[PDB]
């Protein structure tokens, strides 16, 4: 966790992105920043397990 | 073309690859696709190419991607040799597409390579004299950067 | 104190700033142009221009099978659907009460609203005399008199998109009320929930704004019909006339209009503008008819006459050099983008299948002379008579290809055939050594060498001319041959031609069947998810010069749309960019973490 590892830093940001949506779920790009940490999130989950 | 797919090629296997044809990003009222097995011959294969193989069907003809498709003759027995040609029409834009066929590119049907191995493995010239046949695209003219991106 | 000269010179900056927007819309990074889609060299667009880039993005590969896009594609700004946005719909005419006559009094020009009950602007209305007393006629009725009702028919888009043909009654003395709550039955604007909002402007029109999120497609027209007397004098005999006849004024409204179409002659089912005489007590009267056009213009309709308000659909396709199109878009149920080719009958039609759907064509063809035809694809069937002798006539049912073989020859399904077909038949009406056919649906199988001969003159017909389907959705043709387009273009439905059920009533009568809209007369509105930066800059800066609040009809320009309008159009506007804006950095910041970790 040099960094604490993508993953669960994948998830505070898109923790963050949450009570962003919070903030404006009208706001789509909430939704997809929201998203994209996710999709880092799943995709390093899949990465690390390759 | 007597010769099967498989026996021509081990690395041949169950697939198949569409033909959408195409102004530099496509349409489909005219596609058409051609199918392979691990026993299928060439003849066969020319047979779904060069045959009125619809792609509209409701009972009728014409009004299809056939409308794109000539082939043409050029031999002299003067030599004992000559070309033989198998086109759609210039002009238009094409794309196919492959799934775990795995034929064409391996024979250089269209292919980068001429020879086999590091005594004649090359690069084929008309690649070397223009670059620009290089265009990035699968699409169109140079409609996508992709294929400049699909070789990293 | 802005004179018209002094608007241009405003106008002029904004002209140069909406070129900083298209030069800034041109912008590259050395040839990187941001809006290329994923083609760096592509020079996007011009002050007259469209998006000139592909719609990948520009992407580079880092990966076990992975891209890594990092721009917007340049229609994605420039046309993009931002489609949170909905439908302002505007009459372009405006309402006043008319005992008093604002050429009397133009310094007046009080608009209607609740206050304003239905007798006073009929009040002069009704006459020519035109000097009926405001008060003692109409509100301190010491001698006020008997009123007849007065005629509307209405045609629209609800919300959902089904489509609805209807015909409706106004009282004497109806005001804003007596709408409103018709308005809610008519288009479902339910007390119990709402679909679009209702509301008179700051010009003095009457605006209607949706509630549905992205709806591309709400349209309007609308058309009232009155009587007229010639005297105030004339008006009280028509009381004891009506009366001791047994009926008030209001039986009277309903003689003349349909005595006008019992001859069409005297005024025709869709143009019943005759001025009739008619009887009552059997006392001998002439009465004038009025018109009211909801989209009212310097019209003359496609048939070249004054164009008479039912003319909706009665207009040809709009004229942009070798361009026509219908600006009466076809949109998609959904994104609300645009039609395709092999969208059958069946995606389209509201019916199991195309029952009593039938079409109607005009064309004035770029041979000059018009070519105007009817359709029945309920029978896949194309039809013409001769001139000469329509007895005769041209048979041609509907085409198609075979599964793997050239055994051709049985007839499309009706809900199958496509819109393909449709610009394909345009290619019939092309040039000069024009193609005729005859053919007979034996158990549907017919001679495809009939087929195959149509088709190789259509593969000639290619150059001639074209048709597209725009950024707006537009039913579109473009003159090939030209750059300026020697052809005209107008269609109908013939489902039309049946209306909703008389009698007709105060009660709104509403009956479905109609099943597709054409080039017409249309509502006027600018804003909604797709862009457009010509029809939005260019239409708004004429109401700026003409200082039109919105609007003129009998400006050069009758469809002036913009100044008040731009205000939303701002609204959209400012979240359109802000959203592309905020986009970019997410592959910024996203990518920043990717090359990081990468990195270390």
């Amino acid at each position: 966790d040099l960094q604490n590892t993508g993953i669960l830093q994948d998830l505070e940001n898109y923790n963050k992105a949450w009570n962003d949506f919070a903030s404006n779920p009208n706001e789509n790009a909430t939704k997809i920043a929201l998203v994209k940490a996710s999709q880092t999130l799943t995709e390093s989950v899949n990465n690390t397990f390759a | 073309g007597d010769i099967p797919l498989v026996n021509y090629d081990r690395t041949i296997q169950p697939g198949s690859f569409d033909i959408v044809i195409y102004d530099d990003k496509g349409d489909k009222k005219l596609t058409k696709t051609i199918t392979i097995d691990v026993n299928t011959t060439m003849n066969d294969i020319m047979r779904q190419i060069n045959a009125n193989t619809d792609d509209n069907d409701n009972k009728n003809s014409n009004d299809d991607v056939d409308d794109h498709i000539n082939a043409s003759f050029s031999y002299d027995a003067k030599t004992g040799d000559g070309l033989f040609q198998i086109n759609a029409k210039s002009g238009f834009k094409v794309a196919i597409e492959d799934k775990g066929t795995n034929f064409a590119g391996a024979f250089s049907i269209g292919g980068f390579f001429s020879g086999t191995d590091a005594s004649d493995m090359k690069v084929k010239d008309s690649i070397l004299n223009d670059p620009s046949t290089v265009r990035a695209s699968s699409n169109g003219v140079d409609s996508g950067n992709d294929m400049a991106n699909k070789i990293i | 104190s802005n004179s018209q000269t002094s608007r241009e010179a405003i106008a002029k900056e904004l002209e140069r700033i909406k070129e900083s927007i298209v030069q800034l819309a041109n912008t590259s990074v050395n040839g990187q142009y941001l809006f290329a889609g994923s083609q760096v060299a592509n020079k996007p667009f011009d002050s007259n221009g469209n998006y000139y880039g592909d719609k990948n993005n520009i992407n580079v590969v880092t990966g076990a099978g992975t891209e890594s896009p990092y721009n917007i594609p340049g229609w994605d700004l420039f046309f993009k659907a931002d489609g949170d946005y909905k439908k302002q719909i505007s009459t372009n005419v405006s309402f006043t009460d008319n005992r008093w006559d604002l050429n009397k009094d133009p310094d007046k020009t009080k608009y209607l609203t609740g206050d304003s009950k239905w007798q006073q602007l009929i009040g002069q209305g009704y006459v020519k005399d035109n000097s009926l007393d405001a008060d003692k006629d109409f509100e301190y009725d010491d001698s006020k008199l008997d009123f007849p009702p007065t005629t509307l028919y209405v045609q629209g888009t609800k919300p959902d998109g089904t489509s609805f043909k209807s015909a409706v009654l106004v009282k004497p003395e109806d005001t804003l009320e007596d709408v409103m709550e018709n308005i809610g039955a008519l288009y479902g604007n339910t007390p119990n929930n709402k679909v679009v909002e209702v509301s008179m402007n700051d010009s003095g029109q009457i605006q209607i704004t949706d509630l549905k999120q992205g709806n591309n497609k709400l349209d309007f027209h609308a058309v009232a019909f009155t009587p007229q007397a010639d005297t105030k004098d004339e008006l009280k005999n028509i009381i004891e006339a009506a009366n001791q006849e047994g009926i008030s004024m209001n039986e009277v409204t309903n003689r003349v209009m349909q005595a006008s179409t019992a001859a069409p002659s005297n005024g025709d089912i869709t143009k019943l503008n005759n001025p009739v005489t008619v009887t009552i007590n059997n006392q001998q009267f002439t009465i004038d008819l009025k018109q009211t056009d909801f989209i009212k213009s310097k019209m003359t309709d496609t048939d070249g006459n004054a164009a008479n308000g039912a003319d909706y659909d009665n207009v040809y396709f709009e004229k942009n050099g070798n361009t026509v199109y219908g600006n009466v878009s076809q949109v998609i149920k959904g994104s609300n983008a645009y039609a395709t080719d092999s969208t059958k009958l069946s995606e389209v039609m509201a019916g199991d299948s195309l029952n009593g759907t039938t079409l109607n064509l005009k064309v004035n063809s770029k041979g000059g002379n018009s070519y105007d035809v009817t359709i029945n694809l309920q029978t896949s069937t194309v039809s013409y008579p001769d001139p000469n002798n329509p007895g005769q006539t041209i048979s041609f049912p509907i085409m198609h290809t075979n599964p793997a073989t050239g055994n051709s020859g049985v007839v499309t399904g009706s809900n199958d055939i496509t819109y393909g077909q449709i610009n394909d038949i345009i290619g019939m009406f092309a040039a000069d050594k024009i193609p005729t056919t005859t053919i007979q649906a034996n158990n549907g199988q017919i001679n495809n060498a009939d087929y195959t001969q149509i088709q190789q003159l259509m593969k000639d017909s290619q150059a001639t001319v074209d048709v597209s389907m725009d950024y707006k959705g537009r039913i579109s043709v473009t003159d090939k041959l030209s750059s300026g387009t020697n052809i005209e273009i107008s269609l109908s439905d013939s489902q039309s031609g049946q209306f909703p059920a008389p009698p007709f009533t105060t009660t709104s009568t509403v009956q479905n069947g109609p099943n597709f809209s054409f080039s017409a007369n249309n509502s006027l509105t600018i804003d909604e998810p797709n862009v457009d930066i010509i029809k939005d800059l260019d239409s708004m800066i004429d109401a700026v010069l003409k200082g039109n609040m919105r609007a003129d009809s009998e400006s050069e320009n009758p469809r002036n749309t913009g100044m008040q309008g731009a205000l939303e159009r701002l609204d959209h506007l400012a979240d359109h960019v802000s959203k592309l804006n905020t986009t970019m950095g997410a592959y910024h910041n996203t990518i920043e973490g990717v090359n990081t970790r990468t990195s270390f």
